[PDB]
């Protein structure tokens, strides 16, 4: 039993790695140092030492505790990347046992802002930005909502190991130091695309206190979206806990994931979205009086600019075809990432500008 | 317990083939059999707990798996164990993963000891109603009545509280769960917690602004009421009841209707005379046609349900008025509702009042421009012919059965020749060789290739009825014939019957009557019809004695392997290499 | 080993009549033997008669087995398709599968012809690239279907005497010889013979004109007459043009149009129909409404 079926479960994590060779090669590397301490200035090299990816120089720095003085000592940096190459067995675990909080094995929001502040005052691509700003916090923020919107795809707001893994974060992480052109990279780090997401915003906040109300959202795209649809952003279906449902206001990074999901609607994210959105009782189908409901304002909008609505029964019709579901009678959260055309079905029943 | 195998199945979980994936999930008791309690818990629970799965298919399995697992754990002292995993399931995204969680957190409650229900189980239900998400909320809503029971009072009372704190969530989507589980947590209170705060939160709901929660509360009416004793219902549950039946919202009317019956047996004869009779009057003059319709399918329930002492008289002056009214609604979809059901109130009337009453409302209905109506009517003749013969109607059925017969949509057609068996028992043979027997004849060259189709279906039916003389006698010429029709659509379809016939009319009329057909229309000299006839005699072959297939089928066959067309040749081949005639 | 084949391909036809598309390579492998197939065909393929007649489909893989339904399933009942499987509906890829891998199955049962919509350029507006490229997540798919396009043949001759193409008449064209010389074997181009057999339409108007589509002619009953006469003709029967009630007689029924997609893209409202011809030729037509979905 105990031979034939060998352990399979390692609480650490299983795999072979010279560790004293690496130890060997950092202490070195300090010895370059003036009273063997390394400054941020130096942290490039380090980085390098541990053989990892250049842009990994900041939770290199603040994990070994830099910051507090500005430098570390080769002992305490040893000491604990020594610990970090003892228990953790890839990139992923590496990565987030540097930024997390003491026993947590999870990254949370504020954990990825040192990281994004090295790379803030690195990066060739966004040098206009090193000083501290208005900018320069919303590009932080922003980063780190695109973050959590591709990797942490349960939810939760604690980005795992196995999420880590299962996502293009650190490949991106590695390609900071090949391209110049920070626009290159258009999964995360972007600087384009957060331009264009802070000018969406800025120009809804027009007492700029970094909160929109429902108004101020239905002016969005010239009112693209309907109003029956705007309401559903405030209904707690896509935002934790109860500020949002009491308040009618969400918070810029609210904001970004609506706009990411408004931008781009095959997304298995944004499909979760806009289903969440949907659902008005949370049963799990989307139901005749459900699509009715959305569909009724949509076809008031058509006819106040000479369109002609499809009726209601041609529309499902349509839509069933479109989006072929598993079972007769209700439409599902698979159902619509399985099909493909989710963007289609969404803009019917929500967009009228996207759906012409 | 050979090893190697579960290793491999272990290895699986983690396959990048859903396929494989599936098949080790499935087969999670085989494994942790094999590993024995200690490693399934110690190895095996934490191991899947950390895996993440995006499969509904694999998801569902999981949670259904450790549903199961009690004793695969080692028993009642260990269930706990399966809370972690199951917690987390209760929280995905797919909202069927999490229904199947809880169900599967229901099955594993009631082997947690009262303490250990306490110590482990009640903290799960709390932080799942404390979650950030409605979404864990939601999945908690469904955990309270299976824990409820068991625990000590401190602890009810927290249960009470947190179930409160639910009804009243700044979410929709939690409160329309929390009103779907209160009937089942009020089956499990204290009749003076019922009392005292149940109906606060049955009353709280009821008035919701999100009519998706109101509606809810009519179901809940039914659970109340089953449980209250009958003198506190007026003060109790009727005034929510009264106000449900009169909501803004058709949804809620709706709902009312719908659950009519229930609501009649909950709340007793007594307050059905008095407060459900007039409510169902209204329910039957509903502005919306939904709601008549809902209504219109209670009418036979209703009335076979109020007591013997008030039965007949309510049905003659107060139902049946609304009744007639209804048989001309101007919504199809109500009048078909209605017809679905308005005989049944046959036997409950008697003779006299039927034949009065009822009748006229039947062959009005039966006159129906609509043809769902008359369908209705014609397919429920079973309570009528009971108390009136059914032979006693046949002029009227007859043509609306004709005019049903020839519609010109062919659907409809479809819907009375699946009929077609039914009514060719109750009529009898006699009526149906002298009136129906031409109207099935007729469909077998109907223009539509699926109303040939069932009408050669609906023959194999006939026969199962009648038997395989009247067959031979009454229906097989008329097939044969068709074998001379001009249209080759038409000759197939004599070869589409013997393929059918030849099941129900035995070896005799088959090999005598039907085969030496099939075998001179292998000269056809369209090859749809030549290639069909192999197809018929592979699949007649089986019915043949050996010495037929030998002397009669194989030479046919031969020739036909001979023929310049593809498909003939093929179908040939096929039917000689399956027959053993090759 | 032909056997062995004959028993995949059943299967490819039982799976796609359950609306699931085949694989990459199922559908290269389909492609290679529909070419072989149909290069053999003429640009006047000779039909005999018992057929059906059948226009547009558009990929409305629903309302084409609600067709099936009414008219019989292959190979029992002999098909003969005038084009445009492709672009508009949701099941293009569905659709045109199943019917190359009937005419692949049975080349004797059914005629596959070339509509306007089987073209590189068309399907890359209307609808069937992007259908492609969704369900299979690259080009490739989309390539080997236009490279088949280019074999299928223009037009049909039912019997000698009923002429069936997807559009209509051209002024390049007075013999169905005019229409044998041609090569085929090409994208549709934009004007010429080819082009005008897939793309004109009958009209009010007496002589030729011009399209108001962007390619081909318009031709009146004058133009019907002449070309019918000169070629021993009893009746053009073509496809292409939306007609409400899914069959439609013109030019003193010298020509007819037929259309196969019931309510067009949800929108248009149309019945469908077929035309059968039976076993000496007489004509008949069933008209069919979209098939229900209903949840
Ligand atoms: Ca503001
Ligand atoms: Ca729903
Ligand atoms: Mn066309
Ligand atoms: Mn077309």
């Amino acid at each position: 039993s105990s031979q034939s079926i060998p352990t399979f479960y390692f609480p650490r994590g299983r795999p072979s790695v010279n560790v004293d060779a690496v130890i060997s090669k950092i202490e070195s590397t300090f010895a370059r140092f003036p009273h063997e301490r390394a400054t941020m200035d130096d942290m490039g090299l380090v980085a390098k030492a541990c053989g990892c990816p250049l842009y990994w120089k900041g939770p290199l720095f603040y994990g070994a505790g830099g910051e507090r003085t500005g430098s570390v000592s080769v002992h305490k940096f040893v000491a604990m990347w020594r610990k970090i190459l003892q228990n953790c067995h890839d990139d992923a675990a590496k990565f987030v046992h540097l930024l997390m909080s003491p026993g947590c094995n999870y990254l949370v929001q504020e954990d990825f802002v040192p990281f994004l502040q090295d790379v803030v005052n690195t990066h060739p691509g966004l040098s206009f930005l090193k000083e501290a700003s208005e900018f320069h916090s919303r590009y932080i923020t922003t980063v780190i909502q695109r973050i959590f919107y591709a990797v942490n795809r349960s939810w939760s707001g604690r980005i795992t190991c196995a999420e880590l893994r299962r996502s293009s974060f650190l490949q991106n992480v590695a390609l900071l130091e090949e391209e110049a052109d920070i626009n290159q990279l258009t999964e995360f780090f972007s600087y384009e695309h957060f331009y264009v997401i802070y000018c969406k915003f800025w120009e809804l906040d027009t007492d700029h206190d970094l909160l929109i109300d429902a108004d101020d959202l239905a002016r969005h795209n010239d009112h693209a979206l309907s109003t029956k649809m705007i309401d559903r952003i405030f209904s707690g279906a896509v935002t934790r806990g109860r500020k949002v449902q009491k308040e009618g206001k969400i918070s810029y990074a609210d904001f970004v994931w609506f706009l990411i999901s408004e931008e781009d609607k095959k997304t298995p994210t944004s499909i979760e979205y806009w289903f969440r959105c949907m659902d008005l009782d949370g049963d799990g189908a989307l139901s005749m009086f459900e699509l009715e409901y959305f569909y009724e304002e949509q076809c008031r909008r058509l006819d106040s600019m000479a369109i002609e609505a499809l009726p209601f029964q041609d529309c499902l019709c349509q839509m069933l075809d479109l989006v072929k579901p598993r079972t007769e009678g209700k439409i599902t959260l698979q159902d619509l990432k399985r099909c493909k055309l989710a963007n289609v079905f969404f803009d019917t029943f929500f967009n009228i500008e996207k759906y012409l | 317990m050979s090893l190697y195998p579960i290793a491999v199945l272990i290895d699986e979980l983690r396959n990048e083939d859903v396929q494989l994936r599936l098949n080790s999930i499935k087969k999670l008791s085989t494994i942790a059999l094999a590993l024995g309690v200690e490693r399934t818990r110690s190895e095996l629970l934490p191991f899947l707990t950390d895996t993440i799965y995006d499969e509904d298919e694999v998801l569902l399995a999981l949670a259904e798996q450790l549903g199961t697992f009690t004793t695969l754990v080692g028993g009642p002292e260990y269930v706990h164990c399966l809370l972690p995993p199951l917690e987390s399931l209760a929280t995905v995204e797919e909202t069927v993963v999490r229904d199947k969680a809880v169900e599967s957190l229901r099955a594993i409650s009631h082997e947690h000891s009262p303490s250990d229900l306490e110590a482990h189980f009640v903290p799960l239900v709390k932080r799942l109603a404390g979650g950030d998400w409605f979404t864990s909320r939601t999945s908690a809503c469904g955990l309270f009545s299976v824990c409820y029971p068991r625990v000590s009072s401190a602890v009810k009372a927290e249960l009470r509280q947190y179930f409160r704190n639910l009804c009243s969530d700044d979410t929709p989507m939690v409160r329309r769960a929390a009103a779907s589980k209160l009937g089942e947590f009020a089956k499990v209170l204290e009749l003076d917690n019922v009392k005292s705060e149940i109906i606060p939160m049955f009353s709280n709901l009821a008035s919701d602004e999100q009519d998706s929660v109101r509606l809810l509360a009519v179901e809940a009416c039914v659970n109340i009421a089953q449980l209250l004793p009958q003198e506190d219902l007026e003060a109790l549950v009727m005034p929510t009841l009264r106000q449900a039946a009169e909501d803004k919202s058709w949804r809620v009317r709706y709902m009312v209707a719908d659950k009519f019956t229930e609501l009649q047996k909950a709340v007793g004869p007594e307050i059905t005379k008095t407060d459900l009779v007039p409510a169902f009057q209204n329910l039957m003059k509903d502005c919306e046609a939904e709601v008549r319709a809902a209504a219109s399918h209670k009418v036979k329930e209703f009335c076979e349900n109020l007591s013997a002492d008030c039965r007949e008289n309510v049905i003659m002056s107060q139902i049946l008025p609304c009744i007639k009214e209804l048989v001309s609604d101007a919504n199809q979809h109500v009048k078909s509702a209605l017809a679905s059901v308005i005989m049944g109130l046959s036997p409950i009337l008697g003779k006299d009042n039927t034949i009065e009453h009822l009748l006229p409302l039947f062959l009005a209905q039966l006159k129906d421009e609509c043809p769902e109506v008359r369908l209705n009517i014609i397919s429920n003749l079973d309570c009528v012919n009971e108390v009136i013969g059914i032979r006693q109607l046949s002029q009227s059925l007859l043509p609306a059965i004709v005019e049903l017969a020839e519609d010109a949509k062919w659907r409809v057609r479809l819907a009375i020749i699946e009929y077609m068996p039914l009514l060719a028992g109750q009529l009898g043979v006699e009526f149906f060789d002298e009136k129906l027997n031409s109207l099935c004849m007729a469909w077998l060259v109907d223009h539509v290739y699926a109303i040939r189709e069932a009408a050669t279906s609906n023959l194999k039916k006939l026969v199962e009825k009648f038997g395989k003389e009247w067959a031979h006698a009454t229906i097989i010429p008329k097939v044969l014939a068709m074998s001379g029709d001009p249209n080759y659509l038409h000759r197939m379809t004599t070869l589409f019957c013997i393929n059918v016939l030849s099941e129900v009319c035995g070896q005799d009329i088959t090999t005598k009557h039907m085969l030496p057909t099939v075998l001179r229309m292998a000269g056809d000299p369209v090859a749809n019809v030549r290639f069909n006839v192999a197809k018929s005699l592979q699949k007649i072959g089986p019915i043949l004695d050996n010495s037929t297939l030998q002397s009669e089928v194989k030479p046919i066959l031969e020739k036909l392997t001979q023929d310049q067309d593809v498909d003939v040749k093929y179908f040939a081949q096929e039917a000689l290499t399956v027959l053993s005639l090759a | 080993d032909e056997k062995v084949f004959t028993k995949e391909l059943d299967q490819w036809i039982e799976q796609l009549n359950e609306c699931k598309q085949l694989s990459e390579s199922q559908v290269k492998s389909l492609c290679e033997k529909a070419k072989e197939i149909l290069t053999k065909e003429s640009n006047v393929q000779e039909v005999r008669c018992p057929v059906t007649v059948c226009g547009d489909v558009h990929g409305q893989f629903h309302d084409l087995m609600e067709l099936f339904r009414i008219g019989g399933k292959s190979p029992d009942t002999n098909y003969l398709f005038m084009g445009d499987y492709v672009d508009r509906g949701y099941y293009s890829v569905e659709t045109v599968t199943l019917l190359v891998a009937l005419k692949v199955r049975y080349r004797e049962r059914i005629t596959i012809l070339r509509g306007n919509h089987e073209s590189r350029q068309i399907t890359q507006v209307y609808g069937f690239y992007d259908e492609c490229l969704r369900k299979y997540g690259n080009a490739n798919v989309w390539k080997y279907f236009t490279d088949l396009f280019d074999y299928l043949p223009l037009t049909a001759l039912v019997d000698g005497q009923i002429f069936c193409l997807h559009g209509g008449l051209s002024p390049s064209i007075d013999t169905l010889d005019h229409i044998r010389a041609l090569d085929r074997l090409q994208e549709v181009p934009h004007e010429g013979p080819m082009c005008d057999l897939l793309w004109s339409d009958p009209d009010d108007r007496g002589g030729w004109g011009i399209s108001p589509r962007g390619a081909g002619y318009t031709f009146g009953q004058d133009i019907s007459e002449t070309f019918n006469h000169a070629n021993g003709l009893t009746l053009v029967s073509r496809a292409h043009q939306l007609v409400m009630e899914g069959y439609n007689w013109c030019h003193d029924r010298n020509v007819v149009t037929i259309f196969s997609a019931p309510n067009y893209c949800y929108r248009c409202g149309n019945q469908a129909a077929i035309m059968e011809l039976d076993d000496t030729l007489k004509y008949s037509f069933l008209q069919f409404d979209p098939a229900p979905r209903r949840g």
